[PDB]
């Protein structure tokens, strides 16, 4: 009748099977680029 | 212009604000933790549910660590709003907590009342109203669930996890008392209510899982747990005379570093009376017409903060026949203490003595060691019991030193200590530092 | 006196103040560093009006950035108790974007939800006083709210953005005005004739940093530990005065999460969480002959009594398995909050939170979702049985059954917080995980 | 259970459990050093009375002191609804001063306008029970009152006054008595007759140290980082019931500001900060026949509509320019204490931060006036044209309008708060800085 | 539930559904003799 | 359903009128797992 | 315009003067469906 | 733009200097000759550089 007090509920083996990765990306895969900010550059665009 | 002209206005005043910068505010790095998780698991309880009946519960192993306890009440009015207050609380008469057949600590549903008129607050202390009582005016025959969670040092901080893992060989328990009767769900004063339901009860404990490391350090490892206990006692109350000014010395039986004293005094017929009852609006059962009377307050106000109706006059505290502080009145007692000391506001009746700068938290912030105190007195004047409680303008317009006639049904006085000692766990048992 | 205390001290001591780390007497205040704060208005891209799309850029008038508030000006279309936190309902939603890269989003319901839920006390009120009309005020009245948005950097000064860091990087706020907004423009399906559209505008606090401290956070690598929001809608298995609604809804979440909130509501009502009766606060003239429970009491939208909550019991399944016994939805409404947040929730709003004080920002304990195949939240209904135009019985019931008005309570949210790292380096920056 | 938790473990858990620094479950409490609070009655020299001035001198009974709570006994005079703090505003001013250098200095309107600002909840209403009477006390009634001091060393352990360490200088507080308290010895103008006097009392809460640390207090120089409150009374550019009124407010502030704080106010009733009008609780007898909207609620003087305060807008220059952009009355009144202190500010009170945590007691960004040549508080006011005593007018009217009654709110008192050292040096005191 | 886990649960649906599909001819009656009244009992019978 | 004309005598993509009451639908699954008993204690090997 | 200088510039009559030319058959018909009215809709009739 | 709001322009670099900024309004008359004053100049409350 040894579990008198109690014993520590055991650890099932949970493994992961689905792709519950799907709506994240890593920042060390896509880093992500510049893009402007309020400080824009001339309007090169005029051509010859 | 702007935020950058803050920045240049800088001279010799500024180098004791901002010279040589240990800090910043906007750098906020947070520390890195263990890998944990919390269950809500529900405890078999032994023994039988119902009023006056004891049950108890053997709290389960299923996780490693446990801190908060909510014991749920299923509860049914037996009048309307207004008939009860605080009933899952008055229920819950006390609790013991128990480990390896060691009691180590003991509330009292007096306490939780206390305890919450002290230190709770705001918001906190109206949700903590709405799991405990029906605050909607409810009426009769409404059935609700009450949760009544428990304050012991490990049910307020994960800090004091209680280590169930560490303990393998003590079981812990909980021990609980119900009321034989609570105001407006089984009884209205005296009379019995018939048909009144028996509550339904279930206790409900929150584990912490810990992962591998940190769980094989708790299992293995020694440890201290700096804790909090309760010391109650009650006593006769030297009940004001109608004539003059009763007063009254208490030798404390009190022992171990003392965070802070706190009393009450009350009417035991009705859980959390603290004050007299008058013909005042809420400070009685039917108070501002006719049907006014000053034997039944009005339960669901039973609490008020008109210290009119408050029966300490003045206090102060002895040790070793030595005053501690200057005497002072029993309003310092209810607002200035707990001003100073928690931040809240307490109801009339309810007074606290800190020895500690902060008593609410849990660091020990200055103590009263009473086990080196021989004799403690707790010494207390009452006012006068000359005021005219079923006439307002008797007691509203009053003095400082009188109170209601009505105020001399507060016969009972609760004196509770709050002090500190260590939980030590070794080779799979725990027990306390000090005994006494 | 004072040392009739002191003096007695003993074994029990050496456990507080043995070999003495600290004193409470003398405090030492740290250094910091030189910094000052401006409010600075920004510009509002786009036609400002109710259903309208509107856009800031964040300008670069300082270093970094914290607290923002948006400001509108309503004026009422109706009396005093036709509206309800009207300005939190007009800003339909927020979306935070760094880079054109989304880093969270909020909805209106969330910023009733959030307040509900985590605001307290004095804060709460002086909350709803930036939002809505708290003093009587009649038909024609005008006043100015304040939204304060609640995104990280909004919160503490400890995430502020630094767009000094951000050289490369645009940031921006897309605002969403609500078509309508309750006791403003509309009063419940009717449109007010003649009431006025909003003027907004975008107040953020920037902070200015002093030379070296300016320096480093335009230079070096930054690594922010950052909240994010959740969000997708469900329809509510419909409740029924016939049999208890039940449902099993899967929990599209990811990210190592703080905690999960939900509401049931009537989305006809902005923040009518519970079902409608005729008890004082209850619904549109409760008490009196013109009672309906087809409307509320507009000012009285929210409130306390859970006896006109839905939600009977509820629990989160994790693969299948239940994460935690069934308890019931007032262990969610009422309990949660008192060990977690210490504020007082409205019925039909609901926690469960997987930290230890999901109130704060350090993580203290998370649930990552990523890494869950199948997160369910599993919920029951009660019967929709209680005559709600009958305090009686409204008043007088049980624990498993609500008013009859609680069937139209269709709509579903639900919200989960959770942490994420918001990377700073070479100007530019983005999400760890997206 | 609880372990599906556990394992639901992957690369995003790096950042929040990788390399574990801390748990929660194994808290550590810090050894201390040994202690006693003791609370002592000081002695009050001068008469005590109306309009007196008093003083009482600090005894040295223990090592360091924190808190000092005023005890007053005032009696009603009239019916409820007739006082508003009236202990609050019979302590018209207490001045702190070591070694005869004054250090600080607070006034009854400071003390409310404090509390509007920085106490809040229940701590508020707790507070208000120590210095009015709040539970509908009629004319006879008699009430003891603690009214806290809020000078810097009131607030904190932290900053417990040396007073062993200030061996060769005495710590002296000075209190103004008000002249008059409403409610207690005067009706707005009219006395009442047969008032009693106040009873006071000094109470100082002192901290008893151990050997070693009364030691290095005792002979250890100190630093004491402090707060400090400017303060000067200005005339307000009243509005007028046409034309909206503006200001520019000199401010002769100096060191590193915490924050500003003013409000609008009518002298003659404490604590007004709005308008009077015909509305529930904004004026006596209001909401019936005998409504008067030149005589405020005394009881309910307080309020959160701030419909009924005057300030349209405001920015503060420094240097000549402008600090922040202009920002609306209510951004001052419901924004700034939103984001800074977390309570509710009522109306008529205003806020203005330098700090990101000007509720707190360490420094957390500061103006510092002792660099700046000129500054001013810039004022527009709202336009005075709603009757006052007509509800429509009152509740529905416009964000730039007020009532007509606002003209009453003629005065403008300006606050500042800033930090400054106390040094304590061979048992002697005084501030690092003069200006 | 085992050492604190869930091991199974099953409904009174379940009971009614299994029986319907894997007890059978007198095996079956036994098992509804043992949870109904099936000879015919009549108001206030009691049935263990 | 309530004439066995029209009950008894139809064809079987039909069905009772009084059929709409059986809203409610039940599904059940059985499967195997495995309860591992080590050193006095135990559990399931796998969770999902 | 891109870096604040034009690019180019399309009218209203060069999309009709476009369409009339590059767009057929059913192109057409589906780009017409997307500019106007073709099922004989009636005065209030809405569109998006 | 309309009345009462707050409105911004960043100067694009088309050219390499800049001088003469006109800002253009279109305003329509709510009474007759003789109503308005300079209206074009009160509505541009402001403008900060």
């Amino acid at each position: 009748g040894t579990t008198t007090g109690g014993k520590g509920e055991i650890q099932q083996i949970a493994s992961v099977n689905h792709n519950p990765d799907a709506l994240v990306l890593n920042y060390d895969d896509r880093p992500p680029e510049a893009t402007p900010n309020g400080a824009i550059l001339a309007s090169t665009q005029y051509g010859k | 212009a702007g935020g950058l002209s803050q920045l240049v206005a800088y001279g010799a005043q500024d180098v004791y604000l901002t010279g040589n910068p240990q800090i910043t505010f906007f750098k906020t790095v947070y520390r890195r933790y263990t890998n944990f998780a919390i269950e809500s698991i529900q405890q078999t309880i032994n023994g039988s549910v119902g009023f006056g009946n004891k049950v108890s519960t053997q709290i389960s192993r299923n996780g490693d660590l446990i801190t908060d306890i909510v014991v749920e009440f299923v509860l049914t009015k037996g009048g309307n709003g207004g008939t009860t207050y605080y009933p899952a609380e008055e229920l819950l008469q006390d609790v013991e907590l128990e480990i390896g057949g060691q009691r180590i600590d003991k509330h009292y549903n007096d306490w939780f009342r206390t305890y919450d008129a002290l230190f709770r607050m705001n918001d906190d202390r109206y949700n903590y109203r709405r799991m405990t009582d029906w605050v909607n005016n409810e009426l009769v025959g409404a059935q609700k669930r009450f949760y009544v969670p428990l304050i012991f040092f490990f049910n307020q901080t994960p800090g004091l996890a209680l280590p169930l893992i560490a303990l393998q060989y003590h079981e812990v328990k909980l021990y609980f008392t119900l009321a034989s009767q609570v105001q407006g769900v089984n009884y209205n004063g005296s009379s019995a209510i018939a048909g009144a339901a028996q509550p339904t009860m279930s206790v409900w404990v929150d584990y912490i899982f810990l992962d591998t490391q940190e769980r094989t350090r708790f299992a293995q490892l020694p440890h201290e747990y700096l804790i909090e206990q309760l010391q109650f006692t009650g006593s006769e109350t030297a009940t004001p005379s109608a004539t003059t000014q009763a007063s009254q010395n208490i030798r404390l039986n009190f022992n171990h570093p003392t965070k802070y004293l706190a009393w009450n005094f009350n009417n035991p017929t009705n859980y959390g009376q603290y004050t007299a009852l008058a013909n005042i609006p809420g400070a009685c059962s039917g108070a501002g017409t006719a049907a006014a009377t000053v034997t039944t307050p009005d339960y669901g106000n039973t609490g008020t903060y008109n210290e009119q109706l408050a029966v300490l006059d003045s206090a102060k505290i002895q040790l070793n026949g030595q005053d501690r502080f200057a005497t002072r009145k029993g309003s310092y007692f209810n607002k200035v203490q707990p001003y100073q000391s928690i931040g809240g506001v307490t109801p009339a009746g309810v007074y606290l003595y800190s020895f500690a700068l902060k008593p609410a938290g849990r660091q020990p912030s200055g103590t009263c060691n009473f086990s080196r105190i021989d004799n403690a007195t707790l010494s207390l004047t009452y006012k006068t019991c000359s005021i005219d409680a079923t006439s307002p303008a008797a007691v509203l317009g009053n003095t400082e030193t009188v109170t209601a006639n009505t105020a001399t049904l507060l016969t009972a006085l609760n004196i509770y200590a709050k002090n500190y000692n260590v939980l030590r766990i070794m080779s799979g048992m725990g027990g306390l530092a000090y005994a006494n």
